[PDB]
């Protein structure tokens, strides 16, 4: 005979936006891989990415030699001029996060000793990608290393 | 059905008394002539949407109680309508999330 | 759940079952006759609850709300306050539009600082 | 056609507040309905109930989430499983004593001070 | 020590736009969808009248009730019967 | 249901890169 | 248990094919087993089945009262009957009487609930006015710092020039 | 009801404490603290 009480923040949630926030998430998460990132809030986190970028450069003391740097989409692309390619990107925070090595190439060519090919295969331009990227987990001042 | 004995007589007694439950009781609130729709037809006006926002309404906005303690609809109020140790505990009349 | 409501139901409810609880038990079990003192204990402890039952009920039916707070006055309470809601929407969309301009300032401020500094190197 | 649109109406309705049952899913599942592809452009189809003059109907309101988690399609070739499906159905049911719990932990909070 | 201090001013003030906007974001969303008073309390009445959203109070496990839609409604609704 | 035969050379620099610059865990 | 299979393989088209969703109802309808008609009240009134023993003056909290001593008393008269005569037929009435006592309790504290439902809908827009009110507020103090931070700031840079 | 009359509220669900994996036996858990650099660093990590 008795009527139980209504139970109004479900209904709440149900006819203002037509979904449920409320069951456990772990059956999503346990089952289902999370959602890919869209547009947005990639270039709202590159900015952001971009603005510690720089101001974690002007902390570290960078190679003053003929690294120009562009801070270019969260990847401030130290480029020799000569010889040598970098991309660096920090991951987390401002203070104690190391910097990635996204993108390592040799700019030196000879179309002639190497054999109209290349003068590094990208198993070695591979493996020192792991040899500078350990270095920087060394966490010395990374970039003069 | 068939047989009650002594301790499951007893579990029946802490059962029923855990569900149920110096006066320290609710002001009475006598009748109410005045209502506003259907009783008084107040003419939808502004200061009775004052008093149900600010003051204090015992009926409307609130449960007054005796030692002067005001508990609106989101709280839970403790008395003990009894002489003993065993205090009434009504729940909250809205529980908001 | 958690109401004063469904505790006044479970209340009621309590109070019928003290009904036929206490019935069933002084009718079955009793002394004998003369033309026992457990029964008698039995039988005060059965009316004590019942009382106390009884007067829960009563004061949490005094607690409720009264017959002053019609639906009308819940109805236009709302309608109020659906407008003094927006406002403080519009309130608080001004005064984050006035953050978000000081801070996109600073922060382009602090990014040609930090130009200028990597550039004298 | 008002019975057709009836007919189509009540059935789709009670289809959906059936789909929110984990063991029908499961069923679904194993008896393999969900690898075809008009059961997708359905599932597709079915996501009108998320308006609100037609989620006024639905009396059993969970099949809305699991209706957003059919849609994923990595979730229909899993449920196979007797075990994730038992999984959600223990979920749903202990959140389904959620309130009962807080009113639990209220009354005994309000019992010891 | 401009740019330490900028810093600090910069990083306290974008913690609380994101806030703000936080909040913006979910008034924005309620925005979007607004009901009569008396849809709601219908609906909710549907939905809690039987416990269908939340469980009866006295509930033990093997109670036959349960959240979705059981199979004796399946079998005897218009999708079980009507097609068989 | 290559190798460019010049990589002798550049492995001979690889490894004096390895001494003259060692891995750091 | 079954899968509407006839509109399912109406869904499998290209085009515009595929089908349009059902208008809605707004009269009897047959979902599970009940009917669940619309435009129903959300308390069916007593007046719809058993009898009715109190009027229209209705103030709630006065009948509640009085239907709770009437269901004590007529305890009080189904012990008396118990006494007196227990062959009587008065207690078939009597095993009646109270039990549209129990159902009148219920049926009242049933109409507090709308009441409620309407009630916490006004308490939580009450709430959700002041929590905005209050990150406003909060924010505009931490705007205020800002800006006294900025000032002292730039109150330092002439004084390095 | 009796013709009572309807005003379109406009309610912010509520969304503080989200469940994310309700214990066997109570004691749900919580997951979310809802940080702000932390969001960050997923996003980050996401792209």
């Amino acid at each position: 005979a008795r009527l139980p009480s209504f139970a109004i923040p479900y209904a709440i949630d149900v006819l203002t936006t037509g979904s449920y926030p409320r069951l456990p998430t772990c059956i999503r998460d346990k089952i289902i891989p999370p959602d890919p990132i869209t547009k947005i809030e990639k270039q709202a986190t590159l900015h952001q990415l971009n603005q510690i970028l720089r101001h974690r450069l002007v902390t570290t003391d960078l190679p003053p030699q003929l690294a120009n740097l562009t801070v270019a989409n969260g990847r401030v692309k130290f480029r020799v001029e000569g010889e040598f390619e970098a991309t660096l990107t920090v991951m987390g925070d401002d203070p104690d996060v190391p910097w990635r090595l996204l993108k390592l190439e040799i700019l030196v060519e000879d179309k002639e000793t190497g054999d109209g090919r290349a003068l590094v295969h990208s198993m070695q331009i591979s493996f020192i990608h792991q040899l500078v990227q350990s270095r920087l987990f060394a966490d010395e001042k990374p970039l003069q290393d | 059905l068939s047989r009650n004995e002594i301790i499951q007589s007893y579990l029946s007694r802490q059962s029923s008394l855990l569900s149920s439950s110096a006066r320290q009781l609710h002001v009475l609130v006598p009748q109410s002539p005045p209502t506003d729709l259907p009783g008084l037809t107040r003419e939808v006006t502004q200061d009775d949407l004052d008093r149900i926002q600010a003051s204090q309404w015992p009926g409307v906005n609130g449960c007054q109680d005796t030692q002067g303690n005001w508990y609106d609809w989101t709280q839970c109020i403790s008395l003990d309508p009894h002489g003993d140790d065993g205090r009434l505990n009504i729940l909250p009349y809205v529980c908001l999330d | 759940m958690a109401d004063r409501l469904t505790q006044l139901q479970d209340a009621v409810n309590s109070l019928a079952d003290q009904f036929c609880n206490a019935i069933g038990v002084l009718q079955q079990c009793g002394p004998p006759a003369s033309f026992a003192n457990p029964t008698e204990e039995y039988a005060q402890l059965f009316a004590a609850l019942i009382a106390r039952t009884a007067k829960d009920i009563d004061v949490l039916i005094d607690s409720l709300p009264s017959e002053e707070s019609t639906a009308a006055l819940q109805a236009a309470s709302l309608y109020k306050l659906e407008e003094e809601n927006h406002e403080a929407a519009t309130c608080l969309e001004d005064v984050v539009y006035r953050g978000d301009m000081l801070l996109e300032k600073i922060q382009s401020a602090l990014a040609d600082i930090a130009q200028s500094q990597l550039k004298t190197r | 056609d008002d019975a057709g649109n009836r007919l189509r109406f009540q059935l789709e309705l009670e289809f959906v507040q059936c789909l929110a049952n984990p063991n029908y899913l499961n069923f679904l599942a194993q008896r393999g309905y969900f690898k075809d592809k008009a059961f997708v452009n359905y599932l597709k189809y079915l996501l009108y109930w998320k308006d609100p003059e037609y989620a006024k109907y639905l009396k059993y309101p969970q099949c809305l989430h699991m209706l957003e988690l059919l849609q994923y399609e990595h979730f229909r070739k899993e449920l196979v499983n007797a075990q994730c499906a038992k999984f959600i159905d223990e979920q749903q049911i202990l959140h389904w004593q959620h309130y009962s719990r807080k009113r639990m932990r209220l009354q005994q909070a309000l019992a010891e001070q | 020590q401009l740019q330490k201090q900028l810093k600090e001013a910069e990083q306290i003030l974008a913690t609380a736009v994101y806030q703000a906007k936080e909040k913006l974001k979910s008034i924005e969303k309620a925005r979007k969808g607004a009901i009569s008073s008396e849809e709601i309390i219908k609906y909710a009445h549907r939905i809690s009248a039987s416990n269908a959203v939340c469980a009866p109070l006295t509930w033990v496990p093997g109670d036959p009730r349960r959240p979705y839609p059981t199979d004796l409604e399946m079998r005897s609704g218009l999708l079980g019967q009507m097609n068989n | 249901f290559s190798s460019i035969f010049q990589r002798q050379r550049v492995d001979a620099l690889l490894l004096d890169l390895r001494q003259k610059f060692p891995p750091k865990f | 248990m079954q899968y509407i299979k006839e509109y399912t393989d109406e869904n499998i088209q290209e085009g515009l094919a595929p089908k349009p969703p059902p208008p809605i109802k707004d009269s009897y309808m047959m979902f599970g087993n009940q009917f669940q008609c619309d435009d129903l009240i959300i308390r069916p009134l007593e007046s719809q089945g058993i009898e009715r023993l109190h009027p229209m003056q209705f103030d709630h909290k006065k009948e509640l009262r009085k239907l709770n001593m009437s269901i004590l008393i007529n305890f009080l008269d189904l012990l008396d009957i118990l006494i007196r005569s227990p062959g009587s037929i008065k207690r078939e009435e009597k095993l009646e009487d109270l039990k549209l006592l129990f159902v009148h309790v219920h049926h009242l504290i049933n109409e507090y609930r709308p009441h409620q439902a309407r009630e916490t809908l006004r308490v939580m827009m009450e709430v959700q006015k002041r929590q905005r009110l209050e990150t406003a507020e909060r924010f505009q103090k931490h705007l205020e710092r800002v800006i006294e931070m900025i000032q002292n700031c730039l109150a330092s840079l002439p004084d390095d020039l | 009801m009796s013709g009572v009359r309807a005003v379109r509220i406009s309610i912010e669900s509520a969304c503080e404490k989200q469940v994310h994996e309700v214990g066997l036996d109570g004691t749900e858990t919580y997951l979310p603290p809802l940080s702000m650099s932390q969001n960050l660093a997923r996003l980050a990590q996401r792209i």
